């Protein structure tokens, strides 16, 4: 007979909703992407992508 | 019957609703006011600054 200990249960249980819960992680990153895009926009290319070096002749 | 791809679904009607109501109105308004931009000033005082320069005395 199948008689798994309530931990196992607790845990599997926490699993799975912890699963569930980590889908809306990608739904508020699109949230906070669409708003505060000028912020992404900086930060993308002042840190990942520094800008060039040289500067206009005049 | 994936809940959180429905809320991607109800992000993408919010952004279709933003667009709709924002891309018309503002290409109208920036379709009126396109003589009154700073670069037809500039052109102007350009076309102004040339033709004082080119007839005038020592
Ligand atoms: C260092 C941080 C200090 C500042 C505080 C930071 C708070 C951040 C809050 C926002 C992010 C939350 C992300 C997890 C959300 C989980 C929701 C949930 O209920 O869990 C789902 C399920 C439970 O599903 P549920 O439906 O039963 O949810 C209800 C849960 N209770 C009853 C507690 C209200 O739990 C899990 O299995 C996942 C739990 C994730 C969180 C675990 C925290 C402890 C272990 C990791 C951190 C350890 C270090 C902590 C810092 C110590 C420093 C010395
Ligand atoms: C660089 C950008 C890359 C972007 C790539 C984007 C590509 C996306 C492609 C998606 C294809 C479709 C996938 C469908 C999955 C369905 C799963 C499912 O059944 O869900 C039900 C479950 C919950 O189910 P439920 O309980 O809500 O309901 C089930 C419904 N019934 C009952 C009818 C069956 O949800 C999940 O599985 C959610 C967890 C999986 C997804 C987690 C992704 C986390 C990513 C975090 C963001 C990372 C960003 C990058 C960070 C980089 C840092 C350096
Ligand atoms: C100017 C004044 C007057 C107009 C004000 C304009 C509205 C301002 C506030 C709008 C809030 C959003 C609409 C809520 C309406 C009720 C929805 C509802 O009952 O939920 C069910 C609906 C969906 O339920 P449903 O049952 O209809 O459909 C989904 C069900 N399945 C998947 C089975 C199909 O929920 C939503 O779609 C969105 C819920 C969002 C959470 C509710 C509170 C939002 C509060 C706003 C701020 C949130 C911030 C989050 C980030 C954290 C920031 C710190």
């Amino acid at each position: 007979m199948y008689l798994p200990t309530f931990y196992k249960l607790f845990h599997e249980t926490n699993a799975f909703r912890l699963k569930r819960y980590v889908g809306y992680g990608p739904l508020l990153l699109t949230w906070s992407i669409w708003t505060l895009y000028p912020a992404l926009y900086n930060m993308i290319y002042s840190d990942f992508i520094p800008p060039e070096r040289g500067v206009p002749k005049r | 019957y994936y809940p959180f791809l429905w809320q991607f679904f109800i992000l993408g009607t919010s952004f279709v609703w933003f667009h709709v109501c924002y891309d018309p109105w503002l290409a109208i308004y920036q379709a009126n006011n396109a003589h009154r931009s700073l670069e037809t000033a500039l052109t102007k005082e350009k076309a102004h600054k040339k033709k004082l320069a080119e007839q005038e005395e020592s």
